[PDB]
RNA sequence: UAAACGAUGCCUACGCUGUUGUGGUUAUGAGCACGGCAGAAGAGAAAUCUAGUAGGGCUUUGGGGAGAGUACGCGCGCAA
């Protein structure tokens, strides 16, 4: 029996999208289904940040960040807990998740 | 492992919502007390409810406790709602108000002493 | 008999085991804006109250009154 | 009251040829209707055929723990012989509370609480 | 027309500073025909006044028609409304249900202490959903006070009405009140007794009443 | 396109179950015409307008509360007078009451008329 | 031996005091909420018929736990039947349970002609169709002394409801015997709600009897209380 | 030749509400074409709804599992 509405994906209106190369396994996954995850970490750690303040030969200095998107296989996202089973009235509800660090 | 359970709680709550003008602070007094109005035999079940009593009466007496009804209080309740405020804004004749009710006011010919919202 | 009720505002019998139906009486306005002894009576099926159609018909029939 | 009378009127029914059903109703009604507060009744044997079985049959208040089990509950066992084996019979019943000590215990179970009524 | 007892200038003022009038912005096919214009700098809702005065009127109307009137059930379940229903059923001799509507409990005998109806009252009716739902198993009608974000299949009179202010709720309560007063007899004129019903009915916090409460000592 | 008669038919029965009083139809024709007349000799409408758009026709109806249902047969098959009974038997609730319509050399006339006039046509439609 | 009865409702109070008929509480589409109200005026007269009995089981650690359900009609050969289903550990406190379902459904059956209205009513008056789970069920008008056409759970139903003659048609799986006896009771029920050409002259209108005697019952009220 | 799939033929109808898009036009109130979403009422064995209402027109197509989309003949293809 058909188990969602949308078949999993984002596609509508369309023949064919664009693929996407999985970071965890390599596996080819379409753009429009692949799990998605943003990152912005800065270059240097917390616990470093009161030696920077004595190291630095600058008056004032703001730490460069580093950022990312990164994309998922179903099998992979499931694996490594980005994402959980959930019941059958939950798996209707959509909320944007964190952007991570 | 200490839980009064439904039985305790039940009777405790029934004692405080009917004589809480006879028990204190003191657990010795509140014991002295459910000796007299109730049947308890078993000594171990009467220490629980007047343990019991004597916590239910501190959260009443230090602000509230929700869906437990006082009748001394419901008579201070009454007595406060029993008033009317000095200020008012039924009493003043001048009205400014938005420029739809304007028209609304145009259109039914409503007397009185309306001015548009100077916003 | 058993076979007399009729819906005012669709216009169809209304069976015995309706649940939903209702009865609507009103008493009928004196001279200098007071009450009277008489009344108004409807019989309004579930159908259209299921639907939420009742508010607006009832408000058309007393203007038609 | 006395479940040592009861049973024998289950046990002769048997040997009246009626069924098991029936016979247990009755006997259950009686008990009722007498006052007792609950029973227990069960059948064990070679009832409705070459395979075993035993039915139970419980209806009110039944106490299975501790000292008010010794105080307020009865029980009787009995057999009864058949062309086909022996069937087993249990009763249990559960005594009235009498304040004149005739018919169960003078005083009523040691968990109960009743709070007093007000003026 | 529609046979209803006249206006007068004061309740209209009255109506006007609780209020009364301002929708919200959404609207529905079943109360389009309230709606007399939108504020062009809010995107609120107005409401007709006309119309609110006559199925007020036809509301008060009906309660007339049915007597021994403890058999009229009057419900609001929530603080910020609370008060209104106390007062109010006691001005007509109406029966109320204050907390949480034990569900079943038209329904199923053994629930005790409410009456079979003959006439369900409810404020805000979004909450309260329950009761809408249960008295149709009853063949009682119903009356709500409604707003124009909200919809229902069951009520019969909508009495159209602001619903999240309590400047409000007090307006509706007081001035129904006292139509079904007049159109029994039990009172002259209307205009009799505004600022002292409205402002009793009107919900206030426990930290204005303790200021009101020394405010009131000091002046005695 | 759409049959003009099956159209009528569709248009007037879902309105009636949305309880309305009152529609607007959007494409007629002569037939359409005789039978909507129809509808009123026996009854079953109140009022007819017909609007004069230059752009083929329509038309504005009231509906009774007798009305319970109407319908349009495709194709329209030629029968004696010996056939019609056999499709009043199919299509009509009861013996006692509704209507079967036929085209005929004398018009559109209802099965109890074919009796009357002994003549037999083809069948259009029917209303109950 | 036998339980004297206290009405539980505000209708209740009016059977028993002898101010109502049967024909005005279906009249006037009042529920019925107690058994004994359907007593009052049909005990003599009830007659009933147990069409299935079947076993239902539901599977545990322990092993299969076991219920006899039971489903009959209560009728009276004139005008009255109700249907109803019970679920038990007995199959005679089965029977105990469905009786109070079939009197709190009870509805009067309408009768017609199948020609001209010579003597008396015999048929359903008019062509209808009820629907029950994948089963569905089409009465039919017959002519006088043609007896009942029906299958075998549909027969004992039309029987029960003082019908003579019919002709029936069926689609679906029919083995359900409680669909099909649902989905038949549906059908002549909704011929005798068919909007008939008369039934709009022959309208009448009245005060709901339980607020035509509010007097007497506010009486009642104070009656019980003194 | 494909799970060439929204597993839902093509024209043409009659049909409840709220919300959000894309491109033009606007008495600025709204429309027309192409969409998404959330309820309702009906429907259906249910799950659910491209599935509501209906003798409108025309083509394809199924008739308990297996053997079998296999044998023989024929048509295309360099072969597969
Ligand atoms: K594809
Ligand atoms: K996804
Ligand atoms: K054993
Ligand atoms: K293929
Ligand atoms: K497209
Ligand atoms: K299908
Ligand atoms: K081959
Ligand atoms: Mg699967
Ligand atoms: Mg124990
Ligand atoms: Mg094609
Ligand atoms: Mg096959
Ligand atoms: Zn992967």
């Amino acid at each position: 029996t058909k188990k969602r509405s949308n078949n999993g994906r984002s596609k509508k209106n369309r023949g064919h999208t664009r693929c996407v190369r999985c970071e965890h396994c390599s596996a080819m996954v379409p753009n429009d289904k692949a799990i998605k995850k943003f990152v912005v970490r800065s270059v240097i750690d917390a616990a470093s940040l009161d030696d920077l303040k004595i190291a630095t030969i600058y008056e004032e200095y703001e730490v460069p960040k580093s950022y990312y998107k990164l994309n998922y296989c179903v099998s992979c996202a499931v694996h490594i807990k980005l994402v959980r089973v959930r019941s059958r009235w939950e798996r209707k509800i959509r909320k944007e998740q964190r952007v991570s660090a | 492992g200490q839980i009064k359970g439904k039985s305790v709680r039940t009777a405790s709550k029934v004692i405080v919502e009917r004589y809480f003008n006879r028990l204190t602070n003191d657990f010795y007094d509140n014991r002295n007390v459910v000796i007299d109005v109730a049947e308890i035999r078993s000594k171990k079940l009467r220490n629980k409810v007047s343990g019991c009593v004597t916590k239910l009466y501190k959260r009443v007496k230090k602000n509230g406790v929700p869906g437990l009804y006082i009748k001394e209080h419901e008579e201070e309740r009454e007595k406060k709602e029993s008033f009317i405020p000095k200020i008012s804004i039924l009493d003043e004749d001048k009205v400014e108000v938005d420029e739809v009710t304007m028209e609304m006011i145009n259109q039914y010919e409503i007397n009185g002493d309306y001015v548009l919202a100077k916003k | 008999n058993s076979f007399q009720r009729v819906c005012d505002f669709s216009l169809k019998p209304i069976s015995s085991q309706d649940r939903s139906s209702v009865q609507i009486n009103m008493v009928q306005l004196d001279e200098r804006g007071r009450a009277t002894k008489d009344l108004m009576i409807f019989n309004v099926s579930g159908t259209v109250r299921k639907n939420g159609k009742i508010d607006s018909m009832l408000y058309e029939r007393i203007n038609e009154m | 009251l006395c479940p040592a009378i009861q049973a024998e009127f289950i046990r002769s029914k048997f040997e009246e040829n009626i069924p098991y059903r029936r016979s247990v109703v009755s006997a259950i009604k009686n008990i009722k209707s007498a006052g007792g507060q609950g029973c227990v009744i069960e059948v064990s044997g070679k009832l409705k055929g070459q395979r075993a079985r035993s039915v139970k049959t419980i209806d009110g208040k039944i106490i299975h723990a501790g000292q008010p089990k010794e105080e307020f509950m009865r029980y009787a066992t009995t057999s009864v012989l058949l062309k086909q084996g022996i069937i087993g019979i249990k009763v249990g019943i559960m005594l009235p509370q009498d304040d004149e000590g005739i018919k169960g215990p003078v005083y009523d179970m040691v968990d109960k609480i009743k709070v007093l009524p007000i003026k | 027309a529609v046979r209803v007892v006249p206006l007068s200038d004061k309740v209209a003022k009255a109506m006007v500073q609780c209020c009364c009038h301002l929708g919200g912005v959404t609207s529905s096919t079943s109360l389009k025909e309230y709606i007399f214009g939108k504020r062009e700098e809010d995107k609120v809702n107005i409401i007709d006044i006309k119309k609110m005065w006559e199925k007020l009127n036809l509301a008060a109307r009906m309660i007339c028609s049915i007597p021994n009137p403890k058999d009229i059930v009057v419900v609001s379940s929530k603080d910020f409304g609370r008060k209104a229903v106390i007062k109010f059923a006691e001005s007509i001799g109406a029966t109320a249900v204050t907390g949480r509507f034990i569900p079943g409990s038209f329904s199923n005998y053994e629930i005790k202490g409410v009456r079979e109806p003959r006439l369900v009252l409810v404020s805000d009716c979004f909450a309260d959903k329950q009761v809408v739902k249960e008295a149709s198993y009853v063949n009682a009608p119903c009356i709500a006070f409604c707003n124009t974000d909200n919809d229902i299949e069951f009520v019969d009179m909508v009495i159209p009405m602001n619903n999240r202010s309590q400047s409000a709720i007090g307006a509706g309560f007081c001035i129904l009140s006292k139509l079904v007063n007049y159109m029994k007899g039990n009172i002259d004129k209307v205009e009799d007794k505004l600022r002292d019903h409205i402002e009793l009915y009107t919900y206030r916090d426990s930290d204005e009443l303790e200021q009101l409460y020394q405010e009131q000592k000091i002046e005695e | 396109m759409m049959d003009k008669l099956a159209n009528l038919c569709i248009t007037i029965n879902n309105a009636n179950r949305a309880q309305k009083r009152s529609v607007v139809i959007r494409r007629i024709s002569k037939v359409c015409r005789l039978f909507l007349e129809s509808m009123q000799k026996h009854g079953y409408i109140t009022d007819i307008v017909y609007i004069d758009d230059h752009r083929e026709g329509k038309a504005v109806v009231g509906l009774s509360g007798r009305l319970n249902r109407c319908g349009a047969i495709c194709p329209r098959y030629d029968v004696e007078l010996k056939d019609v009974e056999r499709y009043r038997a199919n299509l009509l609730p009861s013996r006692g009451f509704g209507h079967l319509i036929v085209t005929s050399s004398k018009g559109l006339i209802d099965h109890r008329e074919c009796i009357q006039h002994n003549t037999g046509g083809k069948i259009l439609g029917y209303f109950y | 031996e036998e339980a004297e009865w206290f009405p539980k409702t505000s209708l209740g109070k009016l059977v028993k005091a002898g101010r109502i008929t049967l024909d005005e509480i279906f009249g006037h589409s009042l529920c019925i909420r107690e058994p004994e109200i359907i007593d009052y005026f049909l005990k003599a007269t009830l007659k009933e018929e147990v069409l299935v009995i079947k076993s239902v089981q539901k599977q545990t650690k322990a092993g299969q736990k076991t219920r006899m359900k039971v489903v009959l009609a209560l009728g009276d050969h004139n005008n009255y039947i109700g249907i109803g289903s019970g679920v038990a550990r007995d199959v005679v406190s089965a029977i105990n349970a469905a009786k109070v379902v079939a009197k709190c459904s009870m509805r009067p059956i309408k009768k017609g002609f199948w020609g001209n209205e010579i003597g008396e009513a015999h048929t359903v008056p008019v062509k209808a169709l009820g629907k029950c789970g994948s089963v569905k069920v089409q009465v039919t008008p017959a002519p006088k002394g043609t007896g009942l056409v029906a299958g075998g759970v549909s027969k004992t139903i039309f029987k029960l409801a003082g019908i003579k003659d019919i002709f029936t048609s069926s689609k679906g799986q029919t083995c359900t015997t409680e669909n099909f006896a649902r989905a038949s009771l549906y059908a002549i029920t909704n011929s005798t709600n068919f909007n008939m050409p008369n039934v709009i002259e022959e309208k009448v209108v009245e005060l709901n009897p339980i607020l035509k005697n509010a007097e007497f019952l506010i009486e009642q009220e104070q009656r019980d209380l003194r």
